[PDB]
């Protein structure tokens, strides 16, 4: 018998400043929601508009797509929650896509022990981008941080490799063995999660 | 030497939006945190009825020569309000020193960045019309009232156009330095 409690849109982001996805929750303390509508409006139009994809994103979620998508334009949305009984709505939320952006982490984290010939070896460290994110043209860019630890160490040791998908680490402790990971934000916004770790010997002829 | 130029511009660019962005968010938390300022802030930028690109699409279809001008202008038409900004800050009893000193760090950096800016188009586009049409901000009186509540609003508008338009600004200079230097292969 009763109606759905207030919902809240928690959470948005763009992993690529091109789309991005708002997520909600219910408010518990009503009734089971059998339908959720997410409307928005823009600021400088009047248009109303309704989520343009309920599914991508996964449960209760709104997906924007590139055609749905803009930068430096607030998005004012809001969730209902309705059932048989009546209906909740959220609060008002106004998201703009510039500064919620947080991207995937990179990818193929790979290590490599380099000796070259009287001159010091190295830890040679290589990844990629993010899938779906453009860097070639500039629209976005990408900054990175390598951290690597053995194990049962307290602290991590951090590299900021700023652009480069690449990067050489002088000084290892030789037999030891290191997990090393990768993360990286944009120019502006947020720290991705860090990759798997991949795992690296380093050698006793070290 | 197009390279350094475009690095060195990029570097200033980048700079301005995050202190832009700091001084921003100093200010919200600060003197706004509690409000419906930000459902205020909503269609009031000055620079708004310039045809800015809004996606990777648009800013692809604007070619070079009008996207270096729409820099231009954007640079050119935030002199003004920087100058008033920083006066009227540095005017005050109490002034607070971590806004203050970034004001006045984005009106001399931004004075800089728009030097660098004119150099660089006279090296792609040395024809380019010598006409200023950039779109005119008169919000001073606003900025001037003694209503606290409308001259709070009144700045808080002011630093969320300057946040968006300095991170234009740096996307749009980010974009061009690619295109123009590695054929869209950065
Ligand atoms: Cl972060
Ligand atoms: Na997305
Ligand atoms: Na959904
Ligand atoms: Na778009």
């Amino acid at each position: 018998m009763l109606p759905p409690g207030k919902p809240e849109i928690f959470k948005c982001r763009s992993p690529n400043k091109e789309t991005f996805t708002c997520w909600w929750r219910p408010g518990t303390d009503g009734g089971l929601p059998t339908n959720y509508s997410l409307t928005y409006h823009r600021e400088g139009e009047t248009l109303m508009h309704e989520c343009p994809d309920y599914i991508t994103g996964g449960p209760n979620s709104c997906h924007f797509g590139k055609q749905y998508t803009s930068m430096w334009r607030t998005y004012i949305m809001m969730v209902n929650a309705t059932n048989q009984m009546g209906s909740s709505f959220s609060d008002e939320l106004y998201v703009d896509v510039t500064y919620i952006v947080q991207p995937d982490p990179p990818l193929e984290l790979a290590v490599e022990v380099k000796q070259p010939e009287d001159r010091k070896p190295y830890l040679w460290i290589k990844w990629s981008p993010p899938t779906l994110i453009d860097l070639k043209t500039g629209w976005f860019t990408l900054l990175y941080e390598i951290r690597l630890k053995p194990e049962k160490a307290a602290e991590w040791e951090i590299h900021f490799a700023g652009q480069q998908t690449e990067f050489k680490i002088l000084s290892l402790h030789p037999g030891q063995k290191y997990l090393v990971q990768v993360r990286c934000k944009p120019d502006h916004g947020y720290w991705s999660a860090w990759s798997p770790a991949t795992f690296i010997q380093i050698p006793s002829d070290f | 030497m197009l390279r350094d130029l475009f690095d060195r511009a990029v570097v200033l660019s980048h700079y301005i939006h995050n202190l832009s962005s700091e001084m921003f968010s100093e200010f919200d938390k600060r003197y706004t945190h509690g409000r419906g300022f930000i459902t205020k802030a909503i269609n009031s930028c000055h620079t708004s009825s310039l045809a800015t690109p809004e996606d990777k699409e648009q800013a692809q279809q604007m070619n070079q020569k009008d996207f270096l001008s729409l820099i231009v202008s954007i640079l050119r038409s935030w002199n003004e309000p920087l100058y008033h900004l920083v006066t009227e800050v540095r005017g005050m009893q109490e002034a607070p020193e971590a806004i203050l000193s970034k004001a006045v760090e984005i009106e001399e950096q931004t004075k800089r960045l728009l030097e660098r800016m004119e150099l660089i188009v006279s090296q792609v586009h040395p024809e380019t019309k010598e006409n200023e049409i950039y779109p005119v901000w008169s919000g001073l009186p606003s900025l001037q009232m003694a209503d606290e509540e409308s001259r709070l609003s009144a700045y808080y508008n002011l630093l969320h156009c300057l946040r968006r338009d300095s991170a234009k600004i740096d996307n749009y200079l980010k974009l061009l330095k690619c295109r123009i230097i590695h054929n869209n292969n950065c």
